[PDB]
C-alpha cells in the first residue's frame, strides 16, 4: 500500500483476530491479549459497502435492440450491425476491466491507509510514555495492569498520570 | 519480555485468501473478493414478472398471417414473444422483402389485435383457398388474408377501395401480391395478364408489378406471395387499387402507440422461476454487474462482457 | 492554558456545505462545489456564429424542388438548417424513394445554389402548370422542374438527352417520374401507355417504370410524383432517355466539395443571442461538459447524458 | 480521506479563518490569534483548478450526425439507429459518472494531504521544543512571543535558540 | 559538521526529464516515461504472417466475375485482398444493385475457388463475346458468365435449368441481365421484347425487368448488365427461369462455413516485412497500445485514438 | 505527491545517484559516502512496470469491419457509418486520455510514497538516537564508523549498543 503498514512495518496479518479487521494485541504484567478495534474496522468496511453499493446499483434495462446473430452472411447492413455490436462490447469490457482495477488499488490503499490512522492513534495517545518498536508494536515504559491497556484501546488513557515515571524509566533521570 | 509493557497494532488474516488484478499487480491476495461476472444461467426462461408468449410452431410473421399452427396468438400481448427455431411454414409460400423490417415491427409493437373490416370488392370471388395450406385436413389460407381471383364470367374488373382512419390509433395493413409460375396460370387467375397492385395513403404508395416464372416446388406449389404492409395514422386513409394479383387483407392490427416489446428466438423452454433478465440461453438471476453468457439480452440485465472473471476485492491484503 | 504556548493547525469551514458522491460515498458534504451538467437552455435559437437559415413553411426537400412558398431560399448557405415541424406542402404531391438520404445529402451540402440549363427537348410541350400548385393565385409548378408533355399532335418521341460535367464540382440533378391515375391519364399526357424513364451516367443508371392508379385525392389529384436524384461528377455526363412520364430538371445544384452542414427540425424562434450550441430545444451557453437537454446536439456542445446533476468537489470536506 | 487529518485527528474546522482554506490559530502568554497560511492553500488551489481546467476543456464539435426522433416505427435501420444512439448515450453517461466519483476521491484525499502536509511541516521545525498534543496542536516548551509566534508561521523559527529551555521543561533537567 | 553524524536519504534525478499530463497537472517533469501512441508506420504492407492476395488492376468484384486482368486471382486464398485504387474495368460495362454487399461477401469469404457446372441451356446461342471486353487481342466475356442469346433460328424458348445443393458447403452464384439501349436491340440478341430473369430457391426469389435506353458510351456500347447473386445453402436449390436478358453463371464459388477476411484498399507496395497490422498507409511494427496513423486498419493493431501524444510516466518526478 | 516527501521536505534529487532510484548519503569522523538502497528501489520499479504490463498486454484483433472513408455522399447509410465510426473513435481517445492522466497521477503517488516509506523505516531504526533534521536527514547523536553507517542501511544497526551515549548526547546529562 501507499501507506506501508499493512505488508510493510506490520510484517503480517494475525488468523487469531476473527471479530475485529484490525486490533491490539498487549503483553504486561498480568499476561497477554487480543481485543477487535471497533472504530478502525467499521471505518473500513462502511468505505468498502460504499463501493460495492455504487456497483449493484443496476440501470439497464433494455427491449428491443438489434439483431446479433445472423445465420448466413447478407453484405452492408448485417455488417454494421455486428460492427456496432463489437464495439459497444469492447468499450464495456475496457469499463469493467478498468473499474475492478482501480477500485482494487484503492481499497488496497484504504485498508493500509485504516491500519497506520489506528496506529497514529495510539501514538498520540501515548505521547512521551512509550517509544515505537519499529512493527506496529510500542514500548510502554510505565507499569499498565489490564484497565490501564483497556484505557489505551478505549481512548481515555491519561498519559499525565503517567508521564514522570515514563520519562524516569526512557531515560534514566 | 524485560517489564515494559508491549502494545501491538495488528489486522486480520486468513489461511488462504483469493487473488485480485489492481493497477499495479496482476495477481495479489486479498481476504475476502467478490465475483463481478455472472456466469451460470437458469435453464429455463422464467415467466414473470415480464409476459412470454412462446409462438410454438409459428414465427411472428406466420402469426401476423394467421396460417394454420397459429390461433393459439390470436389476441396476444407480450413484453417477449419467444420465436423457436424448429417453427416452420404450413401454409403458401411466401416472401417479404424486407424481413426483418416487418418482423421488428410486429415484435416491438407487442401484440396481435385485428380488427376485421369488411372490403366490398366487386365481382371477383373471394376466399381462394389452398393445398399448400391445410386447416385441419382441408385446403385453406391465411386467416388474416382474401385471395382474391376472376368470377366465373371470366371478369377481373378494377378494384378500388378505400378505408379512412377516423380513429385512435395507428393502423397496419398486410397484404400480398400473388406471382404466379406461368403465364397461363396467371390468366387462369386473374384474366389481366399483367397484373397490377397498387397500395397508398395521403403521403406514401407502394406498387407492385408481379413476377411470372417457376420456382422450386414447395408443398405442392411453384408460385409465390410476397407481402408488404402500410402503416395509416390516426387522420389519413388507404386505398387498394388491383387489376389482379392482389392477396388483399381483412382488416388491421392495431399498433400501440408506445412500443416496448421484442422478441427472443430460444429453444429454452418456459419454466417457473422468477427473473427480469432473459437471453437465448435462459434467464439469469443475479445481482452482479456484469455476465459473459450472452450478448443476446432482454430486461434488466447485467453488462455483456468478454471476461470470464473480474474479482473486486472486498478486504485488505492477506498475509497470513 | 498553564503557561506553555500552544499552537493548532486547522482548515476552513462554512455552515452549510456541498454533497458530492465519491467512490465510497454516494453522498458526502464539502465546502464548495460545481455543478458539472448543464440544464438549462434559452428559448432561443442564437443566429450567431452559425449561420442559420430558417425554411419558413418550407422542407429542405421542398426548398431544392422550388416549390412555392420557397423563393426566399433560393442562393441561401447555411451551417444550419432551420427546418420546421409546421412546414407543408404547397405543390404537386409528391414522394421522395429514399427519402431521408435526399434530405442529408441537401441539408449536409450547405447551398442552395442552382445553375440553369437549358434542355433542347423535342416535339414534347414544355412547362406544364397544376392547379395543386399555386403560385400566386395561378397554376404553376415546382421552379427547378420542367413537366413535359405530349405535343398537340399527339407526339411523345424518344428523348435523349446528354448533359457533360467538365467544370470544376460536383453536380446534383433532381428529376422525377409522373405516376398517372388511370391508363386515360397516361396516354392523354404522354400518348405512350408504358411511359419509360432512364437516367444514367458512366458509371450508374437509375431506371423507373411509372406506377398506374388512383391514389388519395389531394389537392385536386390522385396521381403522384416520384423524386430521384443523380450526382454527376467532373468528368462524368448525364443521358436522360424517356418516352413518356420524364419531370424534368431544369439544372444543378452545386455540390461543395466540403459537406459539412446540418439540420435541425424545431419550432423554436430564431433570436438575437450569441451561441455555437442549438439543440432541437433551443440553444445553449454554458462551459459545463455535460448536458441532460437534449440527445439533439449541433455545434461545440457538452455531451448528452443521462444524469440531471454530477457535482464535482472544488474543496476539502466540510466540518463546520 | 487517506491521511485522516481532516475528518481525522483534526475534530473539525474553522469558520472564522475566510481568507485561507489551512492555518495556524495560537495562545501565549500575550493572547491568541489566527492566520492563514499562503503555500498550503495555493497548492491545493492550484491542484483542485488543474482538474477544474482538464475538464473545462471543450473538444467535441460536431454538425452532420444521424437522426434522433421518428414520428413512427419503419423497421431494420431505425431500429439500428436508435440503438447506436443509446450505445452512445450509456457509454457517455458511465464516464461522467465514474470520473465524478474518482476526481472527487481523488480530491479530498488531495486537500486531507495539504493538511497533513502543513502538520508535517511545523513538526520538523519545533524540533525537540514541542510536543504534538493529538488534535493538531502542538504545546511548545519555551515562553513564545508574537514575533516567536510568527517565526514558526513563516518558516525561520531557529529551534536551537530556545532547544536548553524547552528540553529542560519537557523533562525537568 | 559540528561532530554528530549525519544521514540523508534521496532519490534519484537526471538533468532533463520529460513532461507528462495528470489528473491535477497539465505538464509536470518526470525521470522517465513512454510513449503511447504509434505515429510512424512502415511504407509497405508485410505479407507474413497474413495471407495478403494483391488485385494488381482488378477489383475484387471483377476478380469474382473473371474480367480479362484477373486470371491470376483463380483460386487466390487470403486474409486480406489489397485492391488498388488504380483498378479499372476491362470488361462489359456493368454495375452492381447493392454493390458493397457483394463486395462484402466476398472479400469476408477469403477465397476465389469456383465450381464449374454444366447448364444445359436449350435452342439458345451459348458464349457471347463482345468487343467492350478484349482477351488477348480478341472479342471476349467474363470467365464466370455465359451470355446467351437466341439461336440461328431466331428463337429464344423459355429457359427452366436448376441445380441441386446436396453437398457439403454453401454456394453462391453469381448472374446477370442484359439491359439493352434500344427495343431493336432487345429483339435483336433474344427475340422477346420484354425479356425477364427470375432466379429463386426454396425461401428468396429475386426476380428482374431489364430497363431499355440509351446510357453512355462505354468502351463501344451503351447497353449494361447489372449484376446479381444468389446464395444456396446446402439441402436448397435454384432454378434459373428466363426468355431472355439472362447472363448465366457457369458454376458457382464455394463459400467457407467461417468467414474471416477482408479488404483493404490502398496503393501501398507490399514488401518483405513481418508485422499482423496493417493499415491504408501501411503496416505498423508496435507495441504501443495506440496509434493516430489511420482508421482503417486490420489485424492485431492498436486501438485508434485523436492525440498525436500520450506520455505514460515510469519514474518519479524530476527536480535536478 | 500525496505523502509531500519527493517535491516536498526532501527539497531535490540526487544526479549523482545512478545506480538506484533511492539511497542514502552520510558524513561522519571517518568521511562522506552514498549507496543505493535496493529494495525501495526495486519495489516502486516493480510496481510501474506492473502498469506497463497492464498495457502492453494487446487484445484487440479485428478483421472484416466497415467501410470508413466515401468517395461522395450517398445519404442515410453512409451517414450511420461514419456516426458510429467517430462515436468509436471518440469513446476510444476519451479512454486513452483519463487512463494516461490517472496512471501519472498514481505513479507519482507511489514512487513519493516509497520514498517515505524509505525514510520511515530508517527513522524507526534509529529510536531515540537520531533526529529529523527536516530535509530527510537525521543528526545521529553518537559516533558512527563506516560499518555502523552501512549496518543502518543493510538494516542490522541495533539501537540499544549506542542509546546511552546517544541519549547524553542529545539532552545533556
Ligand atoms: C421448371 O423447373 C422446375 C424445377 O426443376 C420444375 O419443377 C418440378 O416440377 C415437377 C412437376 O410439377 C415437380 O414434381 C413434383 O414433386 C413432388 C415432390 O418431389 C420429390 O419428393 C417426393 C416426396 O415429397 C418424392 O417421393 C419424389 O420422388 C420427388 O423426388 C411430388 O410430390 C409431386 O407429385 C405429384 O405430381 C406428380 C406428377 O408430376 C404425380 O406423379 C404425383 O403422384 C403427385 O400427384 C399429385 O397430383 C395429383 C393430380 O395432379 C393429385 O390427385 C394428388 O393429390 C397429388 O397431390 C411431383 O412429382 C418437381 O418437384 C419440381 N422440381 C423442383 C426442383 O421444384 C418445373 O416443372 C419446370 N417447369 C416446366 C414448365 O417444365
Ligand atoms: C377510387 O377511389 C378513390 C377513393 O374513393 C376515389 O377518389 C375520390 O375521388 C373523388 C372524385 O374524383 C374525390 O372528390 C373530391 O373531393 C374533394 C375534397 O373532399 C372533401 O373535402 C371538401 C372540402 O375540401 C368537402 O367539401 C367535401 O364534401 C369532401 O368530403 C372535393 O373538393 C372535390 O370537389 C370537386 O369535384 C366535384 C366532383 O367530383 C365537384 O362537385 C366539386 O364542386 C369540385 O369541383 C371542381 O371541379 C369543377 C369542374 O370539374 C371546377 O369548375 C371547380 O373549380 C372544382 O375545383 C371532389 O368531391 C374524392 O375526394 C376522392 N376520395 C379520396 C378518398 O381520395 C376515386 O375517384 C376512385 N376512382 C374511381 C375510378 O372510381
Ligand atoms: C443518345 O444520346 C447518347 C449520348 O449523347 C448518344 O451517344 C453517342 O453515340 C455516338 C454514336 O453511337 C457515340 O459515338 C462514338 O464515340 C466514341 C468516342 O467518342 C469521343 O472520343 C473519341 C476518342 O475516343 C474522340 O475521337 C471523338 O471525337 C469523341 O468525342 C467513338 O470512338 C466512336 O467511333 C466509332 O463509331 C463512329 C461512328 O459513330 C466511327 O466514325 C468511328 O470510326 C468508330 O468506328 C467503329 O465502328 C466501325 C463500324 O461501326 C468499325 O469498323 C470500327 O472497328 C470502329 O470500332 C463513336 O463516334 C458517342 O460517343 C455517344 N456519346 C455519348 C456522350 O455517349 C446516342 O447516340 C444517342 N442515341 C440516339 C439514338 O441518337
Ligand atoms: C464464462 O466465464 C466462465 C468463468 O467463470 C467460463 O468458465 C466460461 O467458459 C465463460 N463462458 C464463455 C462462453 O466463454
Ligand atoms: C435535467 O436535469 C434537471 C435537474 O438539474 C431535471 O430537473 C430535468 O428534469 C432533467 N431533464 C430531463 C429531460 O429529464
Ligand atoms: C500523429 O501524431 C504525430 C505526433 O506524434 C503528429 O506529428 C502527426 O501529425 C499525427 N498524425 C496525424 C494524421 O494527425
Amino acid at each position: 500500500g501507499l501507506f506501508g503498514a499493512i505488508a510493510g512495518f506490520i510484517e503480517n496479518g494475525w488468523q487469531g483476530l476473527i471479530d475485529g479487521w484490525y486490533g491490539f494485541r498487549h503483553q504486561n504484567a498480568e499476561g497477554t491479549g487480543t481485543a477487535a478495534d471497533l472504530k478502525s474496522t467499521q471505518t473500513a468496511i462502511d468505505q468498502i459497502n460504499g463501493k460495492l453499493n455504487r456497483l449493484i446499483e443496476k440501470t439497464n434495462e433494455k427491449y428491443h435492440q438489434i439483431e446479433k446473430e445472423f445465420e448466413q452472411v447478407e453484405g452492408r447492413i448485417q455488417d454494421l450491425e455486428k460492427y456496432v455490436e463489437d464495439t459497444k462490447i469492447d468499450l464495456w469490457s475496457y469499463n469493467a476491466e478498468l473499474l475492478v482495477a482501480l477500485e482494487n488499488q484503492h481499497t488496497i490503499d484504504v485498508t493500509d491507509s485504516e491500519m497506520n490512522k489506528l496506529f497514529e492513534r495510539v501514538r498520540r495517545q501515548l505521547r512521551e510514555n512509550a517509544e515505537d518498536k519499529g512493527n506496529g508494536c510500542f514500548e510502554i515504559f510505565h507499569q499498565c495492569d489490564n484497565n490501564c491497556i483497556e484505557s489505551i484501546r478505549n481512548g481515555t488513557y491519561d498519559h499525565d498520570i503517567y508521564r514522570d515515571e515514563a520519562i524516569n524509566n526512557r531515560f534514566q533521570i | 519480555y524485560t517489564g515494559n509493557p508491549v502494545i501491538c497494532l495488528g489486522h486480520h488474516a486468513v489461511p488462504n485468501g483469493t487473488m485480485v488484478k489492481t493497477l499495479t499487480d496482476d495477481q495479489i491476495e486479498v481476504v475476502t473478493a467478490q465475483e463481478l461476472v455472472e456466469s451460470q444461467h437458469l435453464p429455463e426462461l422464467c415467466p414473470s414478472p415480464l409476459r412470454l408468449v412462446d409462438g410454438q410452431t409459428c414465427d411472428i410473421v406466420n402469426g401476423a398471417l394467421g396460417s394454420p399452427g397459429c390461433d393459439h396468438l390470436n389476441g396476444a400481448e407480450w413484453d417477449v414473444f419467444i420465436e423457436r427455431p424448429t417453427a416452420v411454414d404450413t401454409c403458401y409460400p411466401f416472401d417479404v422483402p424486407d424481413y426483418q423490417s416487418l418482423r421488428s415491427i410486429l415484435a416491438n409493437n407487442g401484440k396481435f389485435e385485428f380488427i376485421a373490416e369488411e372490403f366490398q370488392w366487386n365481382t371477383v370471388k373471394q376466399n381462394g383457398k389452398s393445398g399448400a395450406c391445410k386447416r385441419a385436413n382441408v385446403n385453406d389460407f391465411f386467416n388474416r388474408l382474401n385471395w382474391l381471383t376472376k368470377s366465373d364470367g371470366n371478369a377481373y374488373p378494377l378494384q378500388n377501395l378505400t378505408k379512412v382512419n377516423n380513429g385512435d390509433y395507428a393502423r397496419l395493413y398486410i397484404w400480398g401480391v400473388h406471382h404466379p409460375s406461368t403465364d397461363t396460370e396467371q390468366t387462369n387467375l386473374y384474366k389481366n395478364n399483367p397484373g397490377r397492385v397498387t397500395v397508398s395513403t395521403q403521403t406514401s404508395q407502394t406498387s407492385v408489378v408481379p413476377n411470372i416464372g417457376s420456382r422450386p416446388w414447395v408443398r405442392g406449389l411453384s408460385s409465390r406471395i410476397s407481402f408488404y404492409w402500410t402503416i395509416v395514422e390516426p387522420g389519413d386513409l388507404i386505398v387498394f387499387n388491383t387489376i389482379g394479383n392482389l392477396i388483399a387483407p381483412r382488416g388491421h392490427y392495431k399498433l400501440n402507440s408506445q412500443k416496448k416489446s421484442t422478441i427472443l428466438n430460444t429453444a429454452v423452454p418456459i419454466g417457473s422461476c422468477v427473473s427480469k433478465c432473459h437471453t437465448d440461453r435462459g434467464s439469469i438471476t443475479t445481482t452482479k454487474p456484469f455476465q459473459n453468457i450472452s450478448r443476446i439480452s432482454i430486461g434488466d440485465c447485467p453488462k455483456y462482457v468478454k471476461q470470464g472473471s473480474l474479482k473486486l476485492a472486498t478486504g485488505m491484503r492477506n498475509i497470513p
